[PDB]
């Protein structure tokens, strides 16, 4: 089966250098673009870096640009993140994210388990979620709303909104990949809709399996920005 | 009598009536049929041939060199009718001499490139050079043109005209004692591609008849036209080189004193130099219009 | 060469069922095809070209 | 002799069928259609040119989303095209490079192809591994497999050059239904819109209407003088058109069980490789061997337009399910989109 | 320019696919495509094992040249519906047994295997798709034919043959009869080789014929042909 396993995390002094490795098994690693997404202990997903298939296109987050280095070696199916000059805000749990890009593709579909790294002591599309923690009764419908500063509807008709569910003690998984498109392996009771800058995600007949934190992410223009995160309790 | 200091170097030039009597009609015929043939060939390459391989690209560059040598011949007749008098100035004289030497050398270079191309087509059939892309031929042709420019632009920093006795002289081939890169290039651009062309042609003929491939009629036609282009190169570029070698012999023997002996070799050099432009006249006929694939 | 009798029986059975087929008149079928062509003529982008704003291959 | 008696009975049955066809024909399609307005001149321009194949393109199929394509060429490559942006979604290397047919699943999940290897290979496009792998290889045909058409993700009808059409179960890989009766090699195949029936054109100058769920021929359509290479239903499923090597396209009706109209011209003498209908069925598009596609008034037998621009023989045709564009493939390794 | 991030990444994927397609096409352009033909199981198998169910792929390398030889045996259909697939092959390797001049095909009454080979060669050689495609004709089983020509004369096969019942003269007569079926002698070449059951030099003959074809194609590319 498809698996992404991270390694190299641990406790490092500030200003040090550590390298994260992401061993890929169960899929064609050469044909997938690869992302690094970290989650701080304040429970917020943040995109770090992206390398395309064949290493032709490389992007970085503005907070790690010129300080981090992402690379891959397709013969041994390993993704690397060479990090230098680590600061105290780099303390996060880094996820190795799998993504492919063609017509009708489903990028960000599989996420790695994540490695824990600890450091001791403007033009980005700002996306806000109004509700950060709401209680929900199981068996009843619930809606999670997301907003974006810029309109995510492109001229080609695609609205680049991605919905992720992160269960407690578990890696995030993709639910909706373009504002309505239901992913693979996720049940049919998850449905997304919206237009322009206003968005919603409807979960009818909620169960205990759907308990977690929900993130909305845009893929319109780099850097990719996640939502604040909406947690459903009870 | 004829003595003239051009660049602080001894020597002498001539203005013959036989130049006026012989050069303008020969150059007029060469310009007319070379212009017609090269223009028709360039039109067919540009529009008629839907797609072309690496071999065609070299033939196109040869056609471009022949056409650019042909188009600067009317200024050569404008110099020749009034007996080595130039009525254009300094920059047009430099441009004419540079274009003549450049496009003669580039025509020779692309004849040699076509010969080596056919040599690799026949003698080494499975070589990777026979399967090069159009881009590889593009960079190859661009660097060949660059070699031609680099060897020829020394004429653009020579002060022109010479204006001997009130008659402006626009000639890059002056019989002078001092060593010159232009004369060495004139002999080299014959003698070394002569060896390359003769070796490649002889190897093609011997390889085609060694495989009993010459029993085909098209292989007989290819053998015949390879012989034709070799003989055309020889009879077009040999005689001017022979006369220049004789001029060299006279300069080493007699020197630039009592210049009445250099008149015959100067006149014969210019008659035999007209054949180098007759080569660009004849190159469409023996290269493109003789090709079965050519429309 | 006795196996050809079964092939001949299969062929004549196929021809026998093909003969016993109810056929409507060719005028009725022609009118049906003409009515289908006229009913969907406006929704045919190749027959009736759409404007370049509605053309995805613009 | 029972054999001579059965031949005489078959001749009598054929004469009865011919007499029933002749007595049921009163007014042709021309005699009723000549009183309506013609379609005028249908001019189409090459909107996209899909480059990337390096051998003769032998087949194509459109997606049901009217945007995704699949094409087969003798490179051994099945390229899936995004026709809107001229983007290669997938490139599928084939085990056998002698592919002569390709199909695209209506769900978009699968691609079939086949050829001289006598095998229909199903390719899973949407895999968990992110690559296109062979779902399975359908074997059992003893001749070259000339056409394949998906009914759903599990059912597929494959035409073949063993004078036999075949319906397969992709879950088991087994020969579910065998369609026999054609004398020559079956070269083309076309499914009805409801996928209840299908027609097949073969090299016996004949077209046969089969039923999928009974597996035996309903009607046989004749009239061609050469090898039928193309066949396609009218959009309502009550008629179909064929294309053969005698430079004539014939339109047949299922209910009338007759040929209605011949789409031929004196200046066209080359064979017909591909035949496709427009969305309304008013325009019949046929790809010929003289390097261009001729649009035919399917109701009036008038040359509505010519789709010229291919340097070699137009081998395959396809109109999108929304009727927006027609795509022509050809032996010069190019695919062109027309509007 | 007016593209999203996913659109740009899909364009990059398409360019990578184009790159791999170009590499595969350049790899396949240096390969030699050969069509293997013959009347039934006459000499195809011995030839195949000398260099090395739909179409059979035989891959062998000789003198740094990769060969793709395709066997269209057991494709019992109309040839004209798929013979245009092999229009761009380098050469056609036609295998003919020499010993079946007196044998019968047994599919048709009073049918000769030799005359079936002549008719197949006439159809293949004068085909519209093989106008400029050279034919490497192999005359299989020369030793068997040599030892059986004493028992059975060739006049039972060719009634107009009046030469001696020797191996050399009758073999040359058979080769001439096969070469007479070429009506396109001005635009194609037929290479004839006599091969025994265990003959080592068969590959070299194929390489020489393919090299001559490649020289002709090279001169075609440079305008000399
Ligand atoms: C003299 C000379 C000159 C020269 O500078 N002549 C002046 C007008 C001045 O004339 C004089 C007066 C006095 C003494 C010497 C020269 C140029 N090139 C050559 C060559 C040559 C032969 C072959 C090749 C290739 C291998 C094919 C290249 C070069 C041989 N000699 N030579
Ligand atoms: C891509 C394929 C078709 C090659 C296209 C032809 C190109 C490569 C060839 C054909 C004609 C050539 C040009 C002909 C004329 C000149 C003028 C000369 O003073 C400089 C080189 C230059 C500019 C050549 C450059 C190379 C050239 C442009
Ligand atoms: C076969 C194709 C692809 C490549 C051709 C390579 C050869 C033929 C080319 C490359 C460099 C060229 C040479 C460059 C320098 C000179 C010196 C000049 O004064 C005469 C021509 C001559 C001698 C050229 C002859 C042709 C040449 C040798
Ligand atoms: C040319 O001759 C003059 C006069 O004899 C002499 O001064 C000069 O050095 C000579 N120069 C050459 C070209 O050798
Ligand atoms: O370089 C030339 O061809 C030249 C030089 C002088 C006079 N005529 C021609």
């Amino acid at each position: 089966d498809v698996q992404l396993v991270e390694s190299g995390g641990g406790l490092v002094q500030p200003g040090g250098s550590r390298k994260l490795s992401c061993s890929a098994s169960g899929f064609a690693f050469s044909s997938f673009g690869m992302h690094w997404v970290r989650q701080a202990p304040e429970k917020g997903l943040e995109w770090v870096a992206y390398i395309s298939s064949g290493s032709g296109t490389i992007y970085y987050a503005d907070t790690v640009k010129g300080r981090f280095t992402i690379s891959r070696d397709d013969p041994k199916n390993t993704l690397f993140l060479q990090m230098t000059s680590l600061r105290s805000e780099d303390t996060a749990m880094y996820y190795c994210v799998r993504s492919i890009y063609y017509y009708g593709s489903s990028p960000f579909d599989f996420w790695g388990q994540g490695t824990t790294l600890t450091v001791s002591s403007g033009s980005d599309i700002v996306m806000t979620q109004a509700t950060s923690s709401v209680p929900v009764t199981p068996g009843e419908s619930v809606s999670i709303s997301c907003r974006s500063s810029k309109s995510l509807l492109h001229s080609n008709g695609n609205t680049y909104l991605y919905w992720f569910l992160q269960r407690p003690g578990q890696s995030p998984q993709l639910l909706i990949y373009r504002m309505s498109n239901l992913a693979s392996g996720v049940p049919d009771r998850f449905s997304g809709s919206g237009s322009g800058t206003a968005f919603t995600l409807t979960i009818s007949r909620l169960e205990a399996e759907d308990v977690g934190v929900y993130y909305c992410m845009q893929h319109l223009e780099y850097p990719l920005t996640f939502g604040a995160g909406t947690k459903l309790e009870l | 009598d004829h003595f003239l200091e051009i660049d602080k170097k001894n020597c002498c030039v001539f203005r013959d009536d036989f130049i006026v009597k012989v050069l303008p009609p020969v150059l007029g015929l060469e310009f007319i049929f070379g212009l017609l043939g090269n223009g028709l060939a360039l039109w067919i390459f540009c529009f008629h041939l839907k797609s072309w391989k690496s071999s065609r690209i070299f033939l196109f560059n040869l056609a471009v060199a022949d056409f650019l040598l042909i188009i600067c011949l009317p200024f050569l007749m404008d110099n020749y009718v009034r007996r080595w008098d130039w009525k254009f100035g300094d920059i047009p004289c430099r441009l004419m001499l540079f274009m003549l030497a450049m496009n003669r050398q580039g025509s020779i270079i692309f004849l040699t490139v076509v010969a080596v191309d056919r040599y690799f087509r026949v003698v080494h059939p499975h070589h990777a050079l026979n399967k090069i892309s159009n881009r590889t031929a593009a960079i190859i042709s661009c660097l060949l043109w660059g070699i031609t420019i680099g060897l020829t632009v020394h004429l653009l920093k020579k002060k022109m005209p010479i204006q001997n006795g009130g008659a402006n002289l626009c000639s890059s081939f002056s019989i002078c004692h001092t060593f010159q890169w232009h004369e060495a290039m004139f002999l080299l651009e014959f003698f070394l591609p002569l060896g390359i062309i003769l070796f490649c042609s002889a190897r093609i003929i011997w390889s085609l008849r060694q495989r009993q491939m010459d029993r085909h009629a098209k292989i007989k036609r290819a053998i015949t036209f390879i012989m034709v282009v070799a003989i055309v190169f020889v009879i077009c570029f040999l005689p001017s080189v022979v006369v220049r070698i004789r001029i060299f012999w006279l300069l080493h023997t007699s020197g630039t004193q009592n210049c009445e002996v250099y008149r015959s070799v100067d006149l014969a050099f210019f008659i035999t130099l007209s054949f180098t432009y007759m080569n660009s006249m004849l190159d469409p006929v023996v290269y493109y219009f003789s090709s079965p694939s050519f429309n | 060469n006795t196996a050809s009798i079964a092939q001949a029986r299969k062929l004549v059975e196929q021809l026998k069922m093909e003969a016993n087929i109810d056929r409507i008149k060719v005028s009725k079928a022609a009118a049906d095809l003409m009515a289908y062509c006229e009913a969907h003529a406006k929704e045919d982008p190749l027959l009736t070209p759409v404007p370049a704003s509605e053309n995805p291959f613009r | 002799s029972e054999l001579d008696q059965l031949r005489q009975e078959a001749e009598q049955l054929k004469n009865q069928i011919r007499d029933a066809r002749k007595a049921c024909a009163d007014a042709t399609l021309s005699q009723i259609t000549n009183n309506i307005d013609p379609v005028g001149r249908i001019q189409m321009r090459t909107r996209r040119t899909l480059r990337g194949h390096l051998a003769k393109i032998y087949a194509m199929h459109w997606g049901t989303d009217s945007r995704l394509l699949v094409s087969a060429s003798q490179d051994g490559k099945l390229i899936i095209w995004d026709s809107y942006t001229t983007n290669k979604v997938h490139a599928i290397p084939l085990r056998s490079s002698w592919v002569m047919t390709c199909a695209y699943a209506p769900s978009g999940n699968y691609v079939a192809c086949g050829g001289l290897d006598n095998i229909c290979s199903i390719y899973n496009l949407k895999t968990r591994e992110g690559n296109v792998r062979v779902s399975r290889e359908l074997a059992g045909h003893t001749g070259y497999l000339s056409c394949c058409r998906f009914l759903d993700d599990n059912q597929i009808v494959t035409s073949s050059g063993d004078t036999t059409c075949a319906l397969w179960d992709i879950e088991t890989g087994q020969q579910t239904t065998t369609f026999t009766g054609h004398t020559g090699d079956v070269m083309s195949l076309s499914l009805a819109p409801d996928t209840r029936l299908f027609v097949s054109g073969a090299c016996d100058a004949s077209a046969k209407l089969w039923d999928v769920r009974e597996g035996m021929c309903r009607q046989t359509f004749t009239g061609h003088e050469s090898d039928i290479n193309a066949i396609c239903f009218f959009p309502n499923g009550n008629a179909f058109a064929t294309g053969s090597d005698d430079a004539t396209c014939r339109l047949f009706d299922l209910r009338a069980d007759q040929e209605l109209m011949t789409y031929s011209h004196d200046n066209i003498i080359c064979g017909i490789t591909s035949v496709s209908f427009s969305k309304s069925g008013r325009l019949l598009l046929a790809g010929y061997d003289d390097f261009n596609c001729n649009v035919w008034d399917a109701l009036k037998a008038d040359r509505a337009g010519v789709l010229a621009g291919h340097d070699n023989r137009v081998s395959c045709l396809g109109v999108t399910d929304d009727g927006m564009a027609v795509a022509t493939g050809s032996w010069d390794s190019f695919l062109k989109i027309w509007n | 320019c007016t593209l999203s991030a996913e659109d740009k990444a899909a364009v990059e994927r398409s360019k990578m696919i184009d790159r791999n397609l170009r590499e595969d096409g350049e790899k396949a352009a240096r390969e030699v495509k050969l069509l293997l033909l013959g009347a039934g199981e006459s000499g195809k198998n011995t030839i195949v094992k000398q260099m090395k169910t739909g179409i059979v792929e035989t891959h062998f390398t000789f003198k740094d040249l990769h060969f793709k030889m395709f066997d269209v045996g057991a494709q019992r259909s109309e040839r004209k519906k798929w013979i245009h697939c092999f229009e761009g092959v380098t050469a056609i390797i036609f295998c003919v047994a020499l010993s079946d001049y007196d044998l019968v095909l047994a599919e048709d009454e009073e049918m000769n295997r030799m005359h079936a080979s002549m008719k197949l060669f006439d159809s293949i050689c004068n085909n519209k798709w093989f106008t400029d495609t050279s034919i490497i004709l192999f005359l299989n089983k020369k030793d068997l034919f040599e030892e059986k020509i004493k028992k059975s004369p060739l006049t039972i096969c060719y009634p107009e043959y009046a030469g001696s019942n020797t191996y050399e003269e009758a073999a040359a007569y058979i080769q001439c009869q096969f070469e007479d079926l070429n009506k396109r002698k001005d635009t194609k070449e037929i290479y004839t080789h006599f091969t025994c059951s265990t003959d080592t030099k068969n590959v070299q003959f194929v390489f020489d014929a393919v090299t001559d074809v490649i020289i002709k194609n090279n001169l075609k590319d440079c305008g000399l042909f």
